[PDB]
């Protein structure tokens, strides 16, 4: 369903760039509820399917919705820092979920954190293109998140 | 001269090129194909693929396309220029039969452009630019020209029938019988040659094909299969890895090419056939006695076939006796 | 006849401008390049009597003879036979091969001491 | 199937039992056999065994034709080979998975050491089936260019040469393939053929670094295969040149410079040509009116081998050429004019000694001097009349006409009255008039062009007579005369009697266009008349004199001409040669009071010296000089040898626009390139005529540029010539590569250059990065410089700080030419693109080595490769990087970096049925390496129309690569920790992540 939203252009309607937000913001929250199961249900055909398909959705939202994250960002603003902000909860646990397969050493699992690691840090830097194209470069600032558990307890 | 002078009296050479008789078109073409740049060859080349029509007369043509002939002989840019003019357009109704003639012509003249030429005549077939009915078009009024090559195009048509797509491989065949159809006796053997190969080849999809061009040949023209058909009885000599299936199929085409005609040519082979069973029936070895059995069932077929007379009726009878007792 | 001259009159100027068309290129090869023709081989088989070595045709016996020496003065210790004959130090493997061996298969050769 | 691998398994014993004539029926029955069964154990064990018995038939057949120990001769050998291959080869056209079985065994970066001369002979008779024509022809043609890469490499490298035992190359195997083809293997010929068409075609010269020269290797195997394959088989030749003159007699203006020396190596076997394919030249012959001037002349001086032989190919040549001259359409009379030149200045004896029952009749009728006389004399009389068509023609001419008089003498009286006419026609006999000549006549106006190349036109008089005065005699006396009235005449004009300070000099109105090509005109006849004044009269004062008002004419209307807003010089190669030697080393009483007039003048210094300049230029770039017999190697040679002498001398005993010094300087840096670039085999002899071997004659003369480097060190920075000193680095950088690296001369070079860059701390950047360049090009030849690479990291790290900017970095001073201002972009970019070497070489040999199954000694050399630098990336990604190309270069060098420890890994997970170096590598690179990348990932990102949104799409690929690169190794690491049983995770700390937070 995410591959099938386009970014459109910057030319088109106020209200469509604010639906096509809105429906992104739905997507990223069924996409919540989806990854946020695997604490409860955390066996390897679950965390498999989590590891693979959460790259794709990952993938689909830097191409599809980051394009349209860089025609409306100054009209909408507080509404793209909240997609962005509630969607790097989601990236957050795909991080400790690499971490965990890997800590496990997981042949099957960790043959798709290489991908996924690169997707989301593509993801990071994607972000700071947008704030570049919005003149916004000195707002970009970096920062290393705790390596947490599946449950969310700090590995250290 | 001035070059810009130049190109303006090209174009009013160009501008009427239509209007023009049959007997000047190859010297007015023979002036604007030297009087071509290397640059400009690619804009000069287009509008001659489309001011041209062709629509004595049958030598004039030739006249036309030896004088084409001798002027990319020696111009490698001239002959790559015609193939990106095709390659460019992506209409049917555009291409005609002067398209395809030229594209068989850049083919046998110049070898270094063999791969060039395959690879865009896939795409045009594949994305259904070309047309039977523009290959039977191109046959049937510009014979001449094309039996001139009957090895390039039959080299062609082998390529073409190696490929997994089912309209490049439909094409080749129409190559191998088209190519059949109307040139000369010495290419007809080419043909028939070609298509041996294929059967003894090993492919299921090229074998499958062949006997198919094999039958549609025999039906199409008996009496030019009549005389090669020594060269189709080889086929028995590799029945080791052909398929039970086609085996039958090799036995059918060769008992109705036998069976076709009652005169003393058919009566050598129909005889010629009746033993090259009779020997294998016999045989010991058990894979050949199943193959006597198919091959004897088959012929009995045609021999029967309702459309026969006592000495025909006790004579597969006969045959089947023979089975029935081995 | 391609064309036909006199030795010694290779030299003028009509002469040489026809030889230029129709000396062939193997004459050409040895007589203007120089270069040196293949030098044929045959191999034998010594054995003894009671190692496959293939040689120039030009050799002499006594080059056999001394090889199979330093494999065990030459000359008085060894002597070379072929068919059950005597082979003569001098005569070379070409002409063994010829009168001596009287045979279609390679060439035999058994030594024994003298 | 096991049943049948036994048994196919038991007969490969049998071949080494059997007799070798006795394997040709056993094969057939067992290649029959293989079809209801295993194939390609078949085919393998055929290939493997006829490899090894070649291979050992070559051994022994290598030594003196004396009595020698050979199991197998070449002759039976060669005929069970080529019976068998076709044995394969009719196999696979009745069943088609052998032959992809085939293709799939012998499938190629990897050295394939499957192939063998037995194997590509093989794969060469099985193009004969067009299936598989594209498909195996395409698989050779990959394996000689990474057969050429994999030589280029290995001489490329020390530390490589060391590790890796020589092997046996495609380029050489194919090569005797062709020898063996002799035995009649007639079945290889025509796809050796088409392979030595497509090396040919696909790496042919397209000028129209790295991979240039393997390119140029496979261009030349097919250029051997053609030729070798020509000589040997007669059925086959015909369709070599049919296809050779293919791309060679064209319009179409492509390279084919590599087509036309095949062509000429093919006609060097004239009667091999003559017998079977000499139909193919005439029908060549009869396109060359249609061919432009240049194939004309490219394509007749190819065939000349031919041409000097045959007389009818003569006669033939003459009645095309005889068309073309009473051929009304131009641009067809030029290619006669060039036919007629080229004929004329190489042949002293022309011409001979139809219809349906026309026949010719062999008439013995003896050579005829008088008649040939007759004969050439009317060809010039042909040529005469073309001296009133274009100025391109009358060109033609004017240099034709030299190399004519110079093989005709009989000619040389036709030549003269030619040329004399042509001169009365411009030539203002007049004693006084002024200007000499009339330049107005030598101009068409229709647009404004040049009808008469006066100055050329007065180069060829000038030369001709001073051939005839000094060659015949052991016109002429009006001649002399004629020049000197133009010679005095030219100096006392005013410069305005040629209608020339600035009157309009424009590139755009007609009389501005005017000007400007009768300005070239008169600073060419002020060339001519400069050589002319020179050689007659001697060294006298008065011709001396009027050479430098001359040369003034000349310079001041250059000077006008440069100062509004070129051409080539008219002296010649031997007169430069000449002039500089007297004009700079010639100590004689006599010479020195008239030499003292051309002495004086500093700007004539200039000139003399830039000329010789233009023309060792002109031999770089076309590879022959303008001038009479400037297509000459050996006369260029030798000239060369003669300037080389004077312009050392100079520059060596005088210290220092540019000075005189500097351009001598100038022309030995092009010298040394274009002696090297050409005259590879007479380096030994070019060395010997500067006042043992190479190596000697080159340190001396490297030591020499040494000391000189030296000097321009020793001085302040202010005064530091920077061009100089680049231009020393250059010369030396030339010169080092004729030393042998296993010498004490190349030791004393690497030794010099290490001690200068240690100690000199100039501020140019182009200076540094030459000098290191040339640093590195010699210690790669010696040893690795891993350890080298490490010491200047640590320079750049102290110079450039840390990005901690909490903890203080000690300075190294290993080098002083690393200093802050060449730290970076230029150390730092030069050692990384080294580094970036050496992960190439040691890739290299993983891929060879994993392929491969020597494994114990390349294992440790790998691991200490690969142990160094470590330290040599720990060092810089933890230096405070400039945000530019430096941070960019780093981090694809990283991904480069975790690529080949991955790929080492991937080697131990497929040997791993882990050495203690391999455990401390793996260690080593976790607790030193990914931790600090990290870092410095966060470090480069912290600190800080439709092209813009191009650069930042661009920007966020290089550490998301980096990133993967870790992962991945990472990855491979866990699988290897699984296979050894040994937990290598326990070296690595866990993954560090970055979240973005906008502010």
């Amino acid at each position: 369903t995410v591959k099938k939203i386009e970014p459109g252009t910057a030319a088109d309607s106020q209200q469509i760039h604010e639906e096509k937000l809105l429906y992104w913001n739905m997507a990223v929250r069924d996409f919540s509820i989806l990854i946020n199961l695997i604490k409860v249900f955390d066996s390897h055909p679950v965390l498999h399917v989590c590891l693979k398909y959460g790259r794709l959705f990952v993938e689909a939202f830097l191409k599809q919705c980051m394009p349209l994250l860089d025609f409306s960002f100054r009209k909408h603003r507080e509404d793209v820092l909240s997609l962005l902000e509630t969607f790097q909860l989601d990236t957050r646990l795909l991080h400790h979920l690499c971490g965990h397969s890997k800590i496990h050493q997981d042949t099957r699992l960790t043959q798709h954190v290489p991908l996924l690691k690169k997707t989301l840090e593509l993801l990071v830097c994607r972000v700071k293109a947008m704030l570049t194209l919005n003149n916004c470069r000195e707002a970009f600032w970096l920062g290393n998140l705790k390596n947490r558990d599946l449950q969310g307890e700090e590995i250290k | 001269l001035d070059p810009n002078f130049l190109l303006k009296v090209r174009q009013l050479v160009m501008d009427k090129l239509s209007s023009i008789r049959l007997e000047d078109l190859p010297v007015i073409i023979k002036f604007i194909l030297h009087s071509v740049t290397a640059m400009d060859t690619l804009e000069v080349i287009s509008e001659l693929r489309e001011k041209l029509d062709l629509q004595s007369g049958q030598s004039c043509i030739i006249l036309l396309f030896d004088v084409i002939k001798s002027a990319i002989r020696y111009e490698k840019t001239i002959s790559e220029a015609w193939i990106k003019a095709i390659e460019n357009t992506a209409s049917v109704s555009e291409h005609k039969v002067f398209d395809l003639v030229m594209l068989f012509i850049i083919y046998s003249t110049n070898t270094q452009t063999k791969k060039y030429i395959d690879r865009v005549l896939r795409n045009k077939i594949r994305s259904g630019c070309i047309q039977e009915q523009l290959l039977q078009s191109t046959f049937s009024v510009h014979y001449l020209v094309l039996k001139d090559m009957c090895s390039s195009i039959l080299s062609l048509a082998q390529s073409l029938l190696h490929s997994l797509d089912q309209s490049i491989i439909s094409f080749g065949s129409l190559l191998y019988k088209y190519a059949f159809k109307f040139f000369d006796t010495y290419c007809q053997q080419e043909v028939v040659g070609a298509l041996v190969t294929h059967i003894c080849s090993g492919n299921e999809a090229e074998v499958d094909t062949a006997l198919d061009v094999l039958l549609e040949l025999v039906v199409l023209n008996p009496s030019a299969m009549m005389m090669n058909a020594v060269f189709v009885k080889g086929i028995l000599d590799y029945l080791d890895n052909i398929s039970p299936q086609q085996i039958r199929k090799l036995f059918y085409v060769l008992s109705t090419l036998a069976f076709s005609k009652q005169n003393e040519a058919s009566s050598h082979i129909q005889d010629d056939m009746h033993l090259v069973i009779r020997k294998q029936l016999s045989s010991t070895v058990f894979k050949y006695k199943l193959i006597g059995i198919i091959g004897a069932v088959t012929m009995a077929g045609i021999m029967a076939a309702d459309r026969l007379s006592d000495e025909q009726c006790t004579q597969v009878t006969s045959l089947l006796q023979l089975v029935h007792s081995c | 006849t391609l064309f036909r001259l006199l030795c010694r009159d290779s030299g003028g100027e009509t002469e040489s401008m026809l030889l230029n068309e129709t000396v062939p290129q193997w004459v050409i090869d040895i007589t203007v390049d120089k270069n040196m023709p293949k030098f044929n081989k045959i191999p034998f088989y010594l054995q003894p009597h009671a190692d496959r070595l293939s040689a120039s045709d030009m050799l002499q016996v006594r080059k056999v003879m001394e090889h199979v020496y330093e494999k065990i003065l030459a000359e008085e210790k060894i002597e070379l036979l072929c068919q059950d004959q005597v082979l003569d130090p001098n005569m070379d493997l070409r002409t063994v091969k010829h009168f001596i061996w009287k045979s279609g298969g390679d060439l035999t050769l058994h030594y024994r001491q003298k | 199937a096991e049943e049948v691998e036994f048994v196919v398994e038991k007969a490969l014993s049998m071949f080494s039992k059997m007799n070798l004539q006795e394997i040709p029926p056993l094969v057939y029955q067992l290649l029959v056999l293989s079809s209801k069964g295993s194939r390609k154990s078949v085919l393998e064990g055929i290939i493997a065994f006829f490899s090894a018995l070649d291979k050992q038939h070559n051994e022994e057949q290598s030594g003196d034709e004396l009595l020698d120990v050979v199991t197998v001769p070449s002759g039976e050998l060669r005929h069970v080979e080529g019976t068998i291959i076709l044995h394969i080869v009719f196999a696979i056209k009745l069943d088609y998975e052998l032959g992809r079985e085939l293709v799939k065994h012998l499938k190629v970066g990897d050295s394939n050491n499957n192939l063998s001369p037995f194997s590509i002979a093989l794969l060469l008779s099985v193009t004969r089936i067009q299936r598989f024509q594209d498909q195996v022809l395409d698989l050779l043609k990959t394996s000689v260019v990474k057969s050429f890469k994999d030589l280029q490499l290995l001489q490329g490298s020390k530390f490589l040469q060391n590790l890796v035992p020589h092997r046996s190359y495609v380029s050489t195997m194919i090569l005797e393939v062709v020898k063996n083809s002799v035995h009649s293997w007639d079945h290889v010929t025509q796809g050796l053929v088409e392979l030595g068409f497509i090396l040919m075609d696909s790496y042919g010269p397209k000028k129209v670094s790295l991979s240039r020269m393997p390119n140029q290797h496979a261009c030349k195997l097919g250029a051997n295969i053609l030729l070798e394959t020509f000589k040997i088989h007669e059925m086959i030749r015909q369709e070599i040149l049919e296809q050779v003159l293919n791309r060679v007699v064209t319009r179409a203006s492509s390279p084919i410079s590599h087509f036309l020396d095949l062509l000429s190596n093919i006609v060097m076997y004239a009667p091999l040509v003559l017998q079977s394919c000499s139909s193919k030249v005439t029908e060549a012959f009869d396109y060359l009116s249609f061919l432009p001037l240049q194939t004309v002349q490219r394509l007749l001086k190819a065939v000349q081998p031919l041409l000097k032989v045959s007389m009818s190919m003569r006669d033939c040549l003459i009645l095309v050429l005889r068309k073309a001259m009473f051929a009304n359409q131009l641009d067809a009379r030029k290619s006669a004019v060039a036919g007629f030149l080229l004929l004329l200045k190489n042949f002293k004896v022309l011409g001979s000694l139809l219809s349906v029952s026309q026949v010719h009749v062999d008439v013995h009728s003896h050579y005829n001097s008088v008649a040939n006389e007759t004969f050439c004399l009317e060809i010039m009389d042909s040529l005469r009349r073309c001296l009133s068509q274009q100025a391109d023609v009358r060109l033609m001419l004017y240099e034709g006409f030299y190399d004519v008089l110079r093989r005709n003498s009989q000619l040389a009286n036709s030549v003269m009255q030619t040329l004399l006419s042509q001169l009365k026609q411009f030539y203002e006999p007049k004693p006084d008039l002024l200007p000499p000549l009339k330049l107005e006549a030598c101009i068409l106006t229709q647009k404004i062009s040049l009808q008469e190349p006066l100055d050329y036109l007065l180069c060829c008089i000038q030369h001709c007579l001073a051939w005839y005065k000094n060659t015949v005699i052991p016109f002429y006396e009006d001649l002399d005369d004629i020049l000197e009235s133009i010679t005095n005449r030219m100096i006392k004009s005013e410069l305005e009697d040629f209608e020339l300070k600035s009157a309009d000099f424009s590139q755009s109105t007609s009389i501005g266009i005017k000007n400007n090509i009768c300005a070239f005109l008169v600073m060419g006849v002020c060339e001519v008349l400069i050589e002319y004044n020179f050689s007659i009269s001697s060294f006298s004062k008065n011709r001396f004199e009027d050479i430098l008002s001359l040369f003034m004419c000349y310079k001041k209307l250059s000077d006008i001409l440069n100062e509004k807003a070129t051409s080539d010089s008219l002296l010649s190669m031997k007169f430069v040669s000449s002039l500089l030697t007297a004009l700079f080393r010639d100590s004689i009483q006599s010479h020195q009071e008239s030499l003292s007039v051309l002495r004086s003048s500093n700007e004539f210094m200039r000139y003399a010296v830039n000329v010789a300049l233009q023309k060792v230029q002109q031999l770089k770039e076309t590879g022959h000089v303008s001038g009479p017999d400037g297509q000459n190697p050996e006369k260029i040679f030798q000239n060369l040898c003669d300037i080389t002498r004077v312009l050392l001398w100079r520059y060596t005993s005088i210290p220092t626009g540019k000075s005189i010094s500097l351009l001598c300087l100038e022309g030995l840096q092009k010298i040394f390139s274009a002696v090297q670039q050409f005259y590879q085999p007479k380096i030994q002899q070019f060395l010997r005529a500067l006042d043992v071997s190479v190596t000697q004659r080159t340190a001396f003369q490297i030591r020499q540029f040494q000391r000189s480097l030296l000097n321009l060190l020793s001085s302040q920075e202010e005064d530091f010539n920077s061009k100089e000193a680049l231009l020393l680095v250059t010369v030396l950088t030339s010169l080092s590569k004729l030393l042998e690296p296993s010498s004490p001369q190349f030791v004393q070079m690497l030794s010099w250059t290490s001690k200068i860059c240690k100690e000199n701390s100039r501020e140019d950047a182009l200076f540094c990065k030459s000098l290191m360049n040339l640093l590195f090009s010699l210690h790669v030849s010696y040893k690795s410089p891993v350890i080298l690479l490490r010491d200047l990291s640590q320079d750049i790290h102290g110079h450039l700080g840390d990005i901690d900017q909490d903890v203080e970095v000690e300075k190294t001073n290993h080098f002083a030419i690393v200093n802050l201002r060449t730290a970076a972009p230029t150390v730092c970019l030069l050692v990384l693109s080294q580094a970036e070497k050496v992960l190439e070489e040691v890739d290299w040999l993983i891929t060879k080595l994993k392929g491969q199954v020597p494994n114990q000694p390349v294992e440790k050399a790998i691991i200490m490769q690969l142990g160094t630098l470590l330290t040599f990336f720990h060092e810089l990604v933890q230096t405070a990087l400039p945000s530019g190309s430096c941070v960019d270069t780093l981090l694809k060098d990283l991904c480069k970096m975790y690529t080949t420890l991955t790929a080492l890994v991937r080697y131990y997970l497929q040997v791993c049925q882990i050495p203690k170096n391999m455990e401390k590598l793996v260690k080593l690179s976790g607790s030193h390496l990914t931790p600090l990348c990290y870092s410095f990932i966060s470090y480069v990102q912290n600190k800080s129309v439709a092209t813009a949104m191009a650069r930042v799409l661009r920007e966020t690929k290089p550490i998301p690569n980096l990133i993967f690169a870790i992962e991945q190794y990472e990855k491979f690491l866990i699988h290897l920790s699984k296979k050894s049983k040994v937990n290598l995770m326990q070296h690595m700390k866990l993954s560090t992540s970055r979240d973005f937070k906008i502010k």
